[PDB]
């Protein structure tokens, strides 16, 4: 007592309490991003201390926008980063899943069952679904490239119904999947121009077959030069174009005004050396990183060709793989198979703002997406609902495998599992039949967010999949049940089996945990 | 390249030298626990010059943390940013000098000043190659003063061909904060004069008038003190003598005569 | 009222603020009570059935692990008598690695059953001589039971069993799977002197699915991009510099001095024709991919992509040291071409994308190579620096395997035979000390206790049934866990084994912590600031 | 400055386009379902115009 072990301020909390206030701590995580799961949810409204709303349906970026401090339910927001990294989709159905995987065990533990035998039955029960899934995932022979198109259509604009563009999805998903057919191998995702431009509207968003960039910073005479060109030749270039000194570390010492004046001339000569071997090699745009002084400007409007400078890394690249030429850090080379090519070049005005095209590349292999919104938060809105049609289809070529939705393979592995329960005694039949009547929950959510009775439908349910319809979902127009299949709502099947295993790792680690000691300051 | 390393000594340069180590960490996104989790390039082609890399990642500073009282060590360690510190190089008395300029020089700072030599070399070893050395300390203060005026003599004498630059502090101009802060300024200047390379004031290679302003108000009390001859025998009775005081004074007037500014009988000559 | 005053002597001359606690009711009896709270704190986690700590330190910063070491580690404690117990377990990490837990419960039991002796008669120095004295016996009769050491460890299907004990007691469930990944790694970087080298395995933690997903790979991997535009070559010749890839410049501070204009326009193009020199003279040696560890200059990157040459740059100093090893190259300190000996020789350095993380691979088709790293998937951040751990206990288990390849039968076969013999001895001796003796045999009976009370069964059941097998002589038998009765099982049969090193270590360290806490009489504490 | 003329104009018709919405939510009517049906009408007007 006069002398004590820990500091002053060490809480520390054990035992089936401890545990039982771990379960309720994760039911409040999974009530934020509820309401936003179907192509009837809705959106929340979040403001940070600044001021600053950020207006989102997607659970990544909402509990990544919450201050949670509470460690067992800071396990909930780290597997939805890990699901937004995997595959993209799917995020708050992981969410759902995890926090119903610790109400329906709830009860066994204030029983006072060993909790070990809870992580045998839940590592069981995922093996044997993952595995149902792979057995009975339907895929096609020969992928032409008419069937290998209507597929990613379908699945992007499933991914879609139930985003902010609902109305538009159809016009959006044809473009998402021309958008990766340009890329080859590793399908990067910095060869994508996502740009933002205010006002328009929704359906006036276009696709470009080249790059396009914002109208940088520009001296006098920029607006004597022509901005039309037919087949011009692009100049990528990494110099300063501008009157400065050769060397920051540099002293001149002359003697007789004889030799001052030739100086003063020899700094002239340099820079117009440099714009001289730029002019003979038949280029007629040119582009630069470091900046281009106001002589250089002048110098190509009485030539007719156009100059920029302080271009963004991100827009030489992607120009790059649209023209093909190379990066130059000197003048002193400039041959044919260095230059750009295409077939048309203009600086148009969109929305206020002055735009360069480089339209025409047969042998482009980037694209860029212009959207059209009329506020800032609609166009994160947009470049964030496309975000996931992109990691879809990058995940649907390498793995060509689709399954059913609207709860049509939850309630077929519910099923599945239901049966194997029955055989095994013991009390894993408690255990495997609590996981089977957790699955049901993204079935009840889908009828909870639109209004309709989620009890009656949900007994018809289940009386189709008793029978032997393996694709049953739900329809949210029809007021019943109908085909997945048939009406055309695919996914792969790979957004279902990292749902699972992330799901069963987080239930799994909460509840191994004894106690928890929080350390002052 | 080129590798510097740090010392600071008294309780006022460990909490000036606190705070620099402030500028840096944050600057070059260092972490607390000594992680890195920066996200640029130009903060990690200059990390080897303040810090020593370790296995795994991470970053300790090039610091040498000397004091006379164990009771300001603990503060720093306990502090922000106060946990990346190497735990060998503390190096803590038991008595304290007490403003006290040669009992921190001559009796009591020649035992732990060779507890700091045996801790500036096995740091100088890890380095590829080192350029010089920063000292920080006080000019009040016989405790930092008496002890980094032995230790700043130490230093030069096994590195004659390094560089060594200083950031001292200096007294009030008008006010006094101790007695005897004349006595301990004095004494120590003429020191510095033939053993650094650059020194900085804080409130012919001194910066910061033309600091003739300084030098001017501290002969002035300490002639006035040396006249009476008081409080004398403090410093005497230890190891000193009338003679040392005496070329402190005359080497002081020098100094200001380098740095200058640019009677009833008259009747034949 | 009244006040009590101050007695006069060393009471009135403290400073303010310290305490002073002598004598046998103030500074012993409270220092066994501060250890033999510790021993109740990591006893939980004991054995397969074992559960985790939520713990976070004050960087806000969470631990979710089943390591005893760890758990102390950030756990601050302000008791001196209970710093000894932890400064103990941590000195067996860095000698075995494996066998932290077992000295908080055995220095837990020998101070706690060192209390009722003090109180019936026995004096301090009865107590210490007479653990010493049964410490000696201990480790004459622990080589005599060891059983069934290791044959052959080059052989993928002999050593995957032998680590398995080590993973089974920190990851249950899992330990078939992660077996196999530590023996796939161990084997391959063994050398032929045979010489392990902890440092030459490397973890690596992505993002992604599952732990199922994990796999090792001969070589090594960056969490970085390419600097130039090669990203792919098939059989390249690694030159590793490290010097900056840029022109040479004087330590000293140098300028330039053009006095006639003449020399001003030329000087940036001698620059420049100098740089290409250089850049081919190293292109014509062969090498595909140059490595630096400096700045990278604008001018010298051009060049590197006009001959097809592959430019990785590494800021880490060690990280670079490592890689001179994987392929066989040495470090250049200047800028020139290597001649035979200083070309690296690697199978495959390509740039992929794992779990949205676009990594460098420096790939071997050898399984004979220096440095061999394990790549860890899993969903939470937590989980994979569990799992962080639970490798390293399997490579210092195949450490201590190297040096002493004798094994002895664990799961509590090896604490109740120590018990039997230890008491037996003490009966022959007549004095004060065969109290002593007693008491240390009857401490060994605290780690099956603490397998039992873990796994949900009656403690009390299984050392009386254990100490009946024993005595007919099977001194192979421990405890079943998968039975829910309290059963036994033999455990030689079913492949329940401990390294001899680590056991033998233990002992000594526990018994040492124990007797320098009795001897202390008087505790003088400073002001706590 | 998409076009530069009827910027009183889009707030007014949007203010009195939320009220006549009020309504329609106390009677029992989704949210999404009114947002559906306002498309369709837009395509509407802007087809005669
Ligand atoms: N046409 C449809 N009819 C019924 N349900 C659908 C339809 N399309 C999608 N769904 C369901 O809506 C859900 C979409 O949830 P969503 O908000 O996209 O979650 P996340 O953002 O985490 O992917 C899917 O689980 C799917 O089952
Ligand atoms: N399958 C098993 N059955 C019974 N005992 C086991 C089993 N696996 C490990 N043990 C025992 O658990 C004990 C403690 O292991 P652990 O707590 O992980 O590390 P430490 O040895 O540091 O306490 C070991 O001494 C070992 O004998
Ligand atoms: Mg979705
Ligand atoms: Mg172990």
């Amino acid at each position: 007592t006069p002398v004590i072990l820990l500091k002053e301020g060490t809480d520390s909390s054990q035992g089936i309490p401890q545990l039982v206030s771990n379960i309720s701590a994760c039911q409040v995580i999974a009530e934020a991003v509820r309401t936003t799961l179907g192509p009837r949810g809705m959106d929340k409204l979040i403001v940070d201390g600044r001021g600053k709303a950020t207006i989102s349906n997607d659970g990544a970026t909402i509990l990544k926008l919450l201050d949670v401090v509470h460690p067992a339910a800071k396990t909930l927001v780290d597997i939805a980063k890990s699901q937004d990294a995997e595959v993209g989709d799917g995020t708050t159905s992981v969410t759902l899943l995890a926090a119903e995987f610790l109400k329906q065990v709830k009860p066994y533990v204030e029983e006072g069952l060993h909790p070990q035998i809870i992580i045998r039955a839940f590592r069981t029960a995922t093996q044997l679904a993952v595995n149902k899934i792979k057995e009975i995932a339907v895929t096609v022979k020969k992928a032409d490239k008419v069937e290998q198109r209507k597929l990613l259509e379908k699945c992007a604009m499933t991914a879609l119904s139930s985003k902010l563009i609902s109305q538009q999805k159809a016009f959006f998903a044809k473009m998402v999947v021309d958008a990766v057919m340009m890329l080859d191998d590793l399908l990067q995702l910095k060869m994508i121009g996502i740009k933002k431009v205010q006002g328009g509207a929704l359906e006036d968003s276009q696709l470009v077959a080249g790059v396009a960039f914002k109208k940088t910073f520009s001296y006098a005479g920029f607006e004597m030069q022509p901005k039309k060109y037919h087949n011009p030749k692009i100049a990528l270039l990494n110099v300063e174009l501008e009157l400065k000194a050769e060397k920051d570390n540099a002293e001149i010492r002359v003697h007789t005004v004889e030799d001052y004046q030739a100086i003063v001339d020899a700094e002239w000569n340099i820079l117009y050396d440099k714009l001289e071997k730029i002019h003979h090699s038949g280029a007629k745009v040119v582009l630069s990183k470091l900046p281009i002084g106001d002589v250089a400007t002048q110098y190509f409007a009485d030539r007719d060709m156009f100059c920029a400078g302080r271009v963004p890394e991100e827009d030489l690249k992607r120009t790059m793989m649209a023209c093909g030429g190379s990066i130059q850090t000197s003048v002193n080379a400039l041959s044919a198979d260095v230059l750009g090519r295409c077939q048309v070049f203009e600086e148009t005005q969109i929305g206020g703002e002055r735009y360069n095209f480089f339209t025409g590349c047969p042998k482009a292999k980037t694209c860029t997406f212009i959207l059209r919104g009329g506020a800032e938060q609609f166009m994160e809105e947009t470049e964030r609902s496309l975000h996931d049609a992109i990691m879809i289809v990058r995940r649907a070529i390498k793995n060509d495998s689709v399954v059913a939705g609207g709860g049509a393979i939850e309630m077929e592995l519910s099923k599945y599992l239901r049966d194997y329960s029955r055989t095994i005694p013991g009390k894993q039949q408690l255990l495997i039949g609590a996981y089977a009547k957790a699955l049901e929950i993204i079935p009840r959510q889908l009828c909870d967010n639109a209004g309709f009775d989620a009890t009656n439908i949900l007994n018809k349910l289940r009386a189709r999949h008793a029978q032997g319809g393996t694709w049953y979902g739900v329809d949210i127009n029809n007021e019943d049940i109908a085909d997945n299949f048939e009406a055309f709502v695919w996914e792969p099947a790979m957004v279902r089996i990292n749902a699972l295993t992330a799901a069963s790792e987080a239930a799994c680690l909460i509840v191994s945990v004894d106690e928890t000691i929080k350390n002052p300051r | 390249m080129r590798e510097i390393v740090h010392i600071q000594a008294g309780q006022c340069g460990n909490q000036i030298g606190a705070k620099f180590w402030e500028v840096i960490s944050d600057e070059h996104g260092i972490d607390p626990t000594g992680t890195y989790h920066g996200d640029s390039d130009l903060q990690l082609d200059r990390i080897s010059v303040y810090y020593n890399e370790a296995t795994g990642g991470k970053y300790v500073p090039r610091a040498i943390l000397v004091d006379l009282e164990p009771g300001t060590m603990d503060s720093v360690r306990s502090g922000p940013f106060g946990q990346i510190f190497r735990p060998d190089n503390f190096v803590f008395g038991q008595s304290g000098a007490g403003n006290n300029w040669a009992k921190g020089h001559y009796t009591e700072g020649a035992e732990l000043v060779d507890s700091v030599l045996d801790v500036v070399r096995k740091e100088a070893e890890s380095c590829d190659c080192l350029q010089g050395f920063q000292l920080t300390h006080s000019l009040g203060g016989g405790t930092g003063s008496g002890m980094g005026t032995l230790l700043i003599s130490k230093i030069r004498e096994e590195y004659p061909d390094r560089i060594m630059n200083t950031f001292s502090v200096v007294p009030s101009p008008k006010v006094s904060d101790t007695v005897v802060e004349p006595y301990n300024a004095t004494l120590s200047v003429h020191q510095l004069v033939e053993n650094t390379d650059e020194t900085y004031c804080i409130d012919l290679h001194f910066f910061m008038t033309a600091i003739q302003e300084l030098f001017k108000r501290i002969s002035e009390q300490f002639t006035a003190m040396f006249r009476r001859k008081a409080f004398l025998h403090w410093y005497t009775g230890e190891g000193m003598d009338e003679m040392e005081f005496t070329e402190a004074e005359s080497n002081m007037n020098d100094l200001v005569s380098e740095y200058q500014q640019y009677e009833e009988a008259e009747e034949e000559a | 009222a009244l006040h009590v005053p101050k007695a006069p002597g060393f009471a009135q001359m403290l400073k303010e603020g310290a305490k002073h606690f002598s004598g046998l009711e103030e500074a012993v009896y409270r220092n066994i009570q501060a250890c033999k709270e510790l021993a109740q704190t990591t006893r939980t986690a004991y054995g397969p059935n074992g559960m985790n700590k939520m713990v976070i330190n004050h960087l806000e910063k969470l631990f979710v692990t089943n390591d005893a070491a760890t758990i102390l580690r950030e756990l601050e404690v302000q008791h001196p008598a209970a710093k000894m117990i932890v400064m103990a377990s941590h000195m067996q990490e860095q000698e075995v690695g494996d066998g932290t837990n077992f000295v908080l419960v055995f220095a837990g039991a020998l101070l706690e059953l060192a209390e009722e002796l003090l109180r019936i008669g026995l004096s301090v120095s009865e107590v210490i001589e007479g653990y010493e004295i049964a410490c000696r016996k201990a480790h004459e009769i622990l080589p005599n039971l060891v059983c069934c050491s290791a044959k052959n460890l080059r052989d993928i299907d002999e050593v995957s069993s032998l680590l398995r004990t080590s993973i089974m007691s920190k990851q249950y469930g899992n330990e078939v799977f992660l077996a196999k990944l530590i023996a796939q790694a161990c084997v391959s970087i063994f050398p032929d002197s045979g010489h392990f080298n902890v440092d030459n395995i490397r973890v690596c933690k992505i993002l992604g699915s599952g732990i199922s997903s994990s796999s090792v790979l001969h070589g090594m991997v960056f969490k970085k991009e390419t600097e130039g535009d090669v990203t792919s070559v098939k059989d390249a010749k690694i030159a590793v510099y490290s010097c900056p890839f840029d022109g040479m410049i004087t330590e000293t501070k140098g300028t330039v001095l053009i006095k006639t204009a003449e020399e001003l326009m030329n000087f940036s193009k001698g620059e420049e024709n100098l740089m290409d020199a250089q850049v081919k003279a190293i292109a014509d040696t062969g090498a595909n991919v140059v490595v630096t560890g400096g700045k990278v200059a604008d001018m010298a990157l051009h060049y590197a992509n006009k001959y097809n040459i592959m430019l990785v740059r590494l800021n880490s100093k060690w990280d670079l040291r490592r890689l001179c090893k994987t392929v066989g190259a040495t470090a250049l300190p200047r800028l020139t071409p290597p001649v035979l000996e200083e070309m690296g020789h690697c199978d495959s350095v390509y740039l992929s994308e794992v779990g949205d993380t676009q990594v460098v691979v420096f790939k071997h088709e050898k399984e004979d190579g220096a440095i061999s790293t394990i790549v860890l998937r899993g969903s939470t951040d937590n989980l994979m620096d569990d799992i962080e751990r639970a490798v390293d206990d399997g490579v210092n288990t195949f450490k201590v395997l190297t040096r002493d390849k004798r094994l002895v039968p664990g799961g509590g076969a090896t604490e109740i035979e120590l018990a039997k013999q230890i008491t037996s001895y003490g009966e022959t001796c007549p004095g004060l000390e065969q109290y002593a003796i007693k008491k240390f045999a009857e401490a060994f009976e605290a780690i099956p206790r603490a397998l039992a009370e873990n796994s949900g069964v009656k403690a009390n059941e299984v050392i009386s049934k254990l100490y009946a097998v024993h005595q007919e002589g099977n001194k192979n038998v421990g405890l079943d866990i998968e039975a829910e009765v309290p059963a036994v099982k033999d455990m030689l049969e079913a492949g329940i084994l401990d390294t001899y090193l680590g056991k033998y270590w233990a002992i000594k360290l526990a018994t040492n912590a124990a007797v320098t806490v009795l001897r202390v009489d008087q505790i003088i504490m400073a002001k706590p600031a | 400055d998409e076009i530069g003329d009827g910027t009183t104009g889009v707030v007014v018709l949007a203010g009195a386009l939320l009220e006549e919405a009020e309504q329609l939510l106390d009677r029992g009517i989704h949210p999404i379902r009114i947002a559906d049906g306002y498309e369709q009408a837009a395509r509407v007007a802007i087809e005669h115009l």
